[PDB]
RNA sequence: UUACCGAUACCAAGCCAUAAAAAGAAGAAAAAAUUUUUUUUUAGAAUCUUUUUAUGAGUAGAAAAUCGUGGGGU
RNA sequence: AUUUUAAAAUUAUUUGAAUUUUUCUUCUUAUAAUUUAAGUUGUUUCUAUACAGUACUUUCUUAACCCACUCGUCUUGAAACACGGACCAAGGAGUCUAGCAAAUGUGCAAGUGUAUAUGAUUCUUUAAACAUUUUACGCAUAAUUAAUGUAAUAUGUCUAUUGUAGAUUUGUGCCCCACUUUGCAUACAAUACCGGUAAGCAA
RNA sequence: UAAAGCUAAAUAUAUGUAGGAGACCGAUAGCAAACAAGUACCGUGAGGGAAAGAUGAAAUAGUACUCAGGAAUGAGCAAUUAAAUAGUACCUGAAAUCGUUAAGAUGGAACGGAUUAAGAGAGAAAACAAGUAAAGAGGGGAAU
């Protein structure tokens, strides 16, 4: 789309819209990230505050696959499993969904939400935050520690 | 020579026609704003208006918000001029009469088993034209992403917003002026 | 929603046939349009 | 000055040139709009060359229209003439350069009997 | 005939497009003239104004 | 539905193989469309956006009348009469058209 | 100088080539359109034609 | 003390454009011949149509609408 | 083609009244016309009883009155005794890629993108199109801390924090507004809760 | 399970050769080179490095003959061709620059803007006359 280029609506402007006084020359501030803390440091402080400097210890070599843990919270474990499902639960008290989130893609079960009162669930998961085990037994549920 | 601000022209701000070329929007519009011309109605007025906005001034509203703006009046009619989403966060729904630009097929599935329906907005002309036991909803505008960037500078006091950076690690732009350590905290 | 079928021999008609709910989706001029530029991009060879 | 003939009233005449082109021969005398910095034209200095403006403009009641008080269309055969039928009183048309012989006598005989003008009836013969 | 297998109804293992949802308008019915013509509407229109 | 006499006209207002736009005189654009009686660019008399049209116009040296889906195809009293059996101000606009298009040799 | 990594091809969303797709299809449903196109269509029967 | 001359400023009127506004998704008019003919029109495109008012310098700079060129689909 | 209407004025009749007392006195009662309303109409000549001229339209060339300093550029300031330009033709300069953001359009939406690759009567075009046996990967869906890590009201209730403004809706005085009713977006605050740090306690 | 060894495939290929293509360039472009091009030519040397395509369908149509000239050439009542103002520098043939003829201007610049006037070129598409009756040439359509 080089025909819509602003250049193109200055073509016979001389100065190619980059100033009659100031010009357009190359590099008349420095390469790069030149001028940080000397003459580009107030973009610096009011754009990136925290950039200069250095904080915590080394993790030497990471392995995120170490600690790789996706989380869902305490309000989406209804939803994972399909609406006649959920209407097939909720009617009967006889009976209680067991979840695996593990086999849906998640370590961690949190405690953001609100479960559906007086409708137990029983939940399998590797980590539980503390909140989502009370809510889960307040709802008259279990956590299930699984590997 | 007179002395008038803006040599004496009024300014206005904002969209004039929509940028769309979706042929079927552009019948909404037409069919809107004659509406808007027509009739008195502020209602059809603010329809036709925000027909023309922008994609990010017409945001998502899920069945949640929906439900609970509706909650009051169950007889009425939700008229919401962005798109429906389905919420799995909520257990269940409970049979609402909405009309939107778009409906989410998981939204629109739910809506119809919950045993409401979708209303689009050339059936809300045709029903109510006026806009009686209609309800005027939208989304959160200000909720999205880019706005979290907006405001006053990152590095301004007291500022929240959200920088731009690669990553969020320790590495990365936390050390120098994000606290008391190094130099001065915000 | 109907379409009856003609035979090679243009001037008799055959079976009718439902016609299929595909036809029922929005014209969408340019959203066409704009996919079509966008695809036919695909060919060029380099030069 | 203005030349006014029945309703039609052409706001100026002599066509605008560019600046310097009648004493220079690599400029041409096709307008264009001085950008300079002490440039004379551009400042408006009196006695020199006037710019173009849209206060030229002729009025859109008359603005397309021919001598012939009518609008002309440029065909290059016999069917680009059937929507003549219906104004032949607003249009007259323009055989294009590029026809022949061949046709131009076709499209003329059409104009006569579609009772439509022809600008340029009697080229090419 | 085929069509409406490819495209979700009467669904076939190997030739459907699988999980996928024909678009949807966001009008019902494009008339817009004709619903700007129904009685409900014209009831509602109030009287036509005129120019300066 | 899906389609409409309206969004067709949406459609076709801008690309359409029977628009004829004047480039060296600024003014007019037609519509040649077969159905057109007067060849305005105009949903209200482009056949293509009317449900139900008629018009005469000639083809291959042969002036014919045309009615719109149900497209027909016939060949002065004649008019009158296949007008009147196939009616639906436009009438004797399509007379006055068809007696100024039989001059045409 | 042009060079041979200039961005030649495009990355078009599945789902709006299918949605452009089921729009052609749509349109060629259609006579104005049909018409409109170009196609000399005027002794046809209908458009959606199908032969056996 | 009068009269007069004197601007791209002021006033009245026309026209261009810009901005804003009021409003809008179907029927016969005239003329010329001699009851009948003939001639013009008989409109309806929403970034559109009709009408109204105000306004119009401009470097650096920005935007919109336009005008052209090689080549590609239609 | 449903305001060049209505009225206003005038004229000619007509009704009653008033008053400056009447040949333009005023106010209505009716009727019918006019325009001073409701932006120029008429008459007569000429063009001319021609088909292109000595006229009319137009281009060009010359004069004449008034006015008019070389452009481009740097510059506060250029006609400058500031620099470049003898002339003409052709060529001649904000582009391409990577990556980010904003804006807008489009599709889908708590998901989105099918990456590499595979299949398939596709193999001129085709190096593109088409497709993907019901946890690959990116981004998003949760933050915070150097960090071991921890991780968002809380089961009294499929209710969904609280205010002040506020769009829309509901009724009472189908076209005003004041009372009610509902309370989007958003703004300004207040609250809870999560991570970190303090302080208190600390099996 | 080091300090010994071998090993195909999936991978890369600004080289050479041979194929096939292109939203590429179209003779100041595209390789430096469309041609007798890494040639001519320059430098002691390492090296540097061009310019230059097009008559016509056919030269198996490349200009015969005459006159004048020492010859080059020119001219023709002569001659090829559809065409020679296509004659080998040969398609087209712009501008700068120059010649011929005509018209005009002309007291130490010239051109110009605005307004007309006088001349000179061109011009009828609004810049008059539709129809009507006759006779001459034509073209169409409908009616059996």
């Amino acid at each position: 789309a080089t025909r819509f280029k602003k250049n193109r609506k200055k073509r016979g402007h001389v100065s190619a819209g980059h100033g009659r006084v100031g010009k357009h020359r190359k590099h008349p501030g420095g390469r790069g990230k030149a001028g940080g803390l000397h003459h580009m440091r107030i973009n610096f402080d009011k754009y990136h505050p925290g950039y200069f400097g250095k904080v915590g210890m080394r993790h030497l070599n990471l392995l995120k696959n170490r600690t790789y843990c996706p989380t869902i919270n305490v309000d989406k474990l209804w939803g994972l499993l399909p609406e006649e499902k959920k209407k097939e639960f909720s009617e009967n008290k006889d009976i209680a969904p067991v979840i695996d989130v593990t086999r849906k893609g998640y370590f961690k079960v949190l405690g953001n939400g609100k479960l559906k009162h007086n409708q137990p669930i029983v939940v399998k998961a590797r980590y539980f935050s503390s909140v989502a085990e009370k809510k889960i037994k307040a709802v008259g549920g279990q956590c299930i520690l699984v590997a | 020579g007179i002395a008038l601000k803006n040599v004496g022209r009024i300014k206005k701000h904002g969209r004039k026609h929509l940028v769309s070329k979706n042929p079927y929007l552009r019948l909404l519009v037409k069919l809107y704003n004659f509406l808007a011309r027509r009739t008195n109605a502020n209602f059809n007025k603010i329809i036709a208006k925000r027909l023309i906005m922008p994609k990010r001034y017409r945001p998502p509203l899920s069945l949640s918000k929906l439900q609970y703006h509706m909650a009051n009046h169950p007889n009425d009619i939700a008229v919401v001029v962005g798109s429906i989403t389905d919420d799995k966060r909520l257990f269940s729904l409970k049979q609402l009469k909405v009309c939107a630009l778009r409906f989410t097929e998981t939204a629109r599935k739910r809506i119809e088993d919950a045993g409401g329906e979708c209303l689009t907005f050339d059936q809300l002309a045709l029903k109510y034209p006026t806009g009686k036991k209609c309800v005027l909803l939208r989304g959160p505008t200000k909720a999205r992403t880019a706005e979290k960037h907006f405001g006053k500078a990152p590095g301004k006091p007291k500022s929240k917003a959200r920088p731009y950076v690669r990553s969020k690690g320790r590495k990365f732009e936390k050390a120098r002026g994000r606290r008391k350590s190094r130099a001065y905290k915000k | 929603p109907v379409a009856n079928v003609y035979s090679t021999n243009g001037k008799n008609v055959v079976g009718e046939v439902e016609i299929p709910v595909v036809f029922q989706t929005p014209i969408r001029n340019d959203l066409i349009q704009s996919v079509y530029t966008n695809m036919s991009k695909n060919r060029r060879h380099p030069y | 000055a203005v030349k006014k003939v029945g309703k039609i009233i052409k706001k100026r005449t002599k066509k605008f040139t560019r600046f310097q082109s009648n004493r220079f021969m690599r400029v041409k005398p096709a307008w264009r709009k001085p950008r300079g910095i002490d440039c004379r034209v551009r400042r408006r200095y009196k006695g020199t060359n006037l710019m173009p403006s849209i206060g030229y403009g002729s009025n859109k009641k008359t603005k397309f229209l021919l001598p012939n008080n009518k609008y002309k269309y440029v065909v290059k055969n016999v069917k680009e003439m059937e929507p003549l039928i219906m104004n032949h009183t607003k249009y007259c048309v323009q055989i294009a350069h590029n026809v022949s012989s061949k046709k131009r006598k076709q499209i003329i005989e059409r104009a006569k009997q579609m009772n439509v003008s022809v600008i340029n009836a009697k080229a090419r013969l | 005939k085929k069509l409406d297998v490819i495209y979700g109804k009467i669904h076939e293992k190997k030739v459907t497009k699988k999980n996928y949802i024909l678009p949807k308008s966001i009008v019902h019915n494009p008339d817009i003239y004709r619903i700007i013509h129904s009685d409900k509407v014209q009831a509602s229109l109030l009287a036509k104004k005129k120019p300066c | 539905s899906n389609v409409s006499n309206a969004l067709v006209w949406e459609l076709t207002r801008k690309s359409n193989c029977f628009i004829k736009k004047n480039k060296a005189g600024k003014k007019g654009v037609f519509l040649c469309d077969p159905l057109n009686v007067n060849y305005k660019n105009t949903p209200s008399s482009s056949g293509l956006v009317k449900s139900n049209s008629t018009n005469v116009t000639l083809k291959d040296g042969k002036v014919v009348f045309s009615v719109k889906v149900v497209n027909q195809h016939f060949k002065m009293k004649n008019v009158e009469k296949l007008l009147q059996q196939h009616g639906s101000k436009n009438k004797e606009k399509l007379l006055k058209k068809y007696k100024r298009l039989s001059k045409l040799y | 100088p042009t060079k041979i990594w200039r961005r030649w091809g495009r990355k078009v969303n599945l789902k709006e080539k299918r949605y452009a797709v089921c729009s052609s299809i749509a349109a060629s449903g259609v006579t104005s359109l049909v018409l409109a196109r170009g196609h000399r269509i005027s002794h046809l029967k209908e458009v959606p034609l199908v032969v056996s």
